[PDB]
């Protein structure tokens, strides 16, 4: 669930 | 190396005109053009169960075709996989390994890769935490004389030099199975936030020179890749490597092409350069360097 590119 | 000058290398003055013509938004649009290029490669190893947990980010796999494979594995959970990509540099195959910030469960993989790939220099462009969010594990012994054993690789901290914007850590890697030792220099750049650009292109370029000098020095004492990592190992990593390539090509041939460099890099470290600001930074850092060097 860890995203590098998040909004 | 994929990073040949052709077919549209630009002189530094053409680069000035190019950036002037396109402006920030045109360069941002160019970055979007790069983001849309047909992604050549697959991510199956990254996505394999067993390897998923070895990715710091669910949205930052690494390409199958260019990944650094681990050979001397030990234990079920050590597959051949590390989220790490061979990256060509200017006139140099595999000048870099672009990799994520090691996770606790990939520390040993990381050092195995460093050992197997004969790495002499590690470049880390991340803090351990940003916003109290862990961005990178403390995968190396932080304090002089501290050591960590990663299986048959014992990493010992031989000294830490605290410079402006970076830290230089001299590590010994002792392969205790083969009774071999190697000094690795670990550079941690501290003033480059994720999703951001360094506070000072000049500071980054000086850091780049320090890294290059250390790589050259270490190599004169044995070309192994420089490990370059951030948190995901794509944004600051791609930007660092792209700038390095462009500056190296500029120095040697008086030409560069950011678009080619980044496009080609993204076929090796997928997703290299993560924001249009970083992409624009490549251009502006080069131009700023060019100005400071009287080239423009």
């Amino acid at each position: 669930v860890s995203l590098y590119t998040f909004d | 190396s994929v990073h040949v000058p052709g077919p549209h290398a630009m002189t530094i003055q053409e680069l000035v005109d190019y950036v002037n013509a396109r402006q920030k938004q045109g360069i941002y649009e160019e970055y979007e053009d790069i983001r849309r290029e047909n992604p050549v490669g697959t991510f199956h190893c990254s996505m394999s169960p067993g390897n998923l947990e070895k990715n710091r980010y669910g949205d930052v796999p690494c390409l199958d075709q260019t990944r650094v494979k681990l050979t001397k594995r030990s234990g079920h959970t050590q597959t051949d996989y590390i989220n790490a990509s061979f990256m060509d540099g200017y006139k140099q195959k595999n000048a870099y390994i672009g990799t994520q910030g090691p996770l606790e469960n990939t520390y040993r993989d990381f050092w195995l890769m460093v050992w197997e790939q004969k790495v002499l220099v590690i470049v880390m462009t991340t803090r351990f935490e940003e916003g109290g969010r862990r961005k990178c594990g403390q995968y190396w012994p932080l304090e002089k004389d501290s050591r960590i054993r990663f299986g048959f690789l014992t990493v010992t901290n031989l000294g830490v030099e605290n410079m402006n914007h970076y830290k230089k850590t001299t590590l010994e890697i002792h392969n205790t199975e083969e009774r071999q030792k190697r000094q690795v220099t670990h550079f941690q750049f501290l003033s480059w936030p994720a999703y951001g650009v360094p506070s000072s292109a000049a500071s980054l370029i000086d850091f780049l020179r320090v890294v290059r000098n250390q790589q050259s020095l270490a190599v004169s004492n044995m070309e192994p890749p420089i490990v370059v990592h951030a948190s995901a190992g794509i944004g600051r990593t791609g930007t660092f490597c792209s700038l390095d390539i462009c500056l190296a090509q500029l120095e040697e041939l008086g030409t560069l092409n950011v678009f080619q460099t980044v496009s080609r890099m993204r076929t090796q470290r997928a997703f290299s350069i993560q924001t249009p600001e970083q992409y624009y930074f490549c251009y502006k850092a080069i131009l700023e360097f060019a100005e400071k060097e009287g080239m423009v």
